[PDB]
């Protein structure tokens, strides 16, 4: 299907050593940014408003973002708002 | 007889009259750490015995 | 986007042949071309003593 990925010659086949993916990179990528921080700041003294690097969960994050892409603004109805009402006094002619 | 002026006697006006000298206050978002030990970390390179 | 670095600890102790071989490879494999670069530019140094 892809012309690109056609082996007619033994000489780019080889064992099969690991595997990556989309979601197995990004998750490892921000860990080892936070760890490389949490690191050098637990070995000297720093002064800093403390905060915690956490990782949250990327999968999550844009099973999330495409849920916001089916919710509605409007709404649809028979009828509009009441919008006006009235005080009837004691009078029978003026409210 | 010292002449320091360790005590007068001031009128309520002049309280804030001393407010004369510059500091400088880093911010609080921005830190500041000390790299002194960090002039030691490294590994010797040991040679190549057979 | 992303660079590269060298990662000294003595928690190691490897063969003192692995890092030349490993010299000869960072030459070919990187990019430190006019354009970008891949390795910083302390890397760039350290794969030249090696």
């Amino acid at each position: 299907q892809r012309p690109e990925r056609i082996k007619t010659t033994p000489y780019l086949e080889g064992d099969v050593l690991s595997s990556d993916s989309g979601p197995l990179l990004s998750v490892f990528a921000l860990q080892e940014i936070m760890q490389k921080v949490r690191q050098v700041q637990a070995d000297y003294m720093t002064a800093t408003r403390e905060v915690d690097f956490t990782v949250p969960d990327v999968q999550k994050i844009l099973d999330d973002i495409k849920a916001l892409a089916a919710e509605q603004v409007y709404k649809i109805v028979k009828v509009p708002s009441i919008s006006f009402r009235h005080i009837v006094m004691q009078s029978r002619d003026r409210v | 007889f010292i002449n320091k002026r360790i005590v007068e006697r001031v009128r309520v006006g002049q309280i804030l009259a001393v407010l004369n000298r510059r500091f400088v206050a880093y911010k609080g978002k921005m830190r500041i750490m000390d790299i002194t030990q960090s002039l030691k970390m490294g590994t010797k390179l040991a040679a190549p015995t057979v | 986007q992303i660079i590269l670095d060298l990662k000294i600890d003595p928690g190691e102790r490897m063969d003192p042949a692995v890092r030349m071989v490993a010299g000869v490879v960072g030459h070919l494999l990187f990019t430190a071309g006019g354009r970008f670069t891949n390795l910083t530019q302390n890397m760039a140094r350290q794969l030249d003593i090696a």
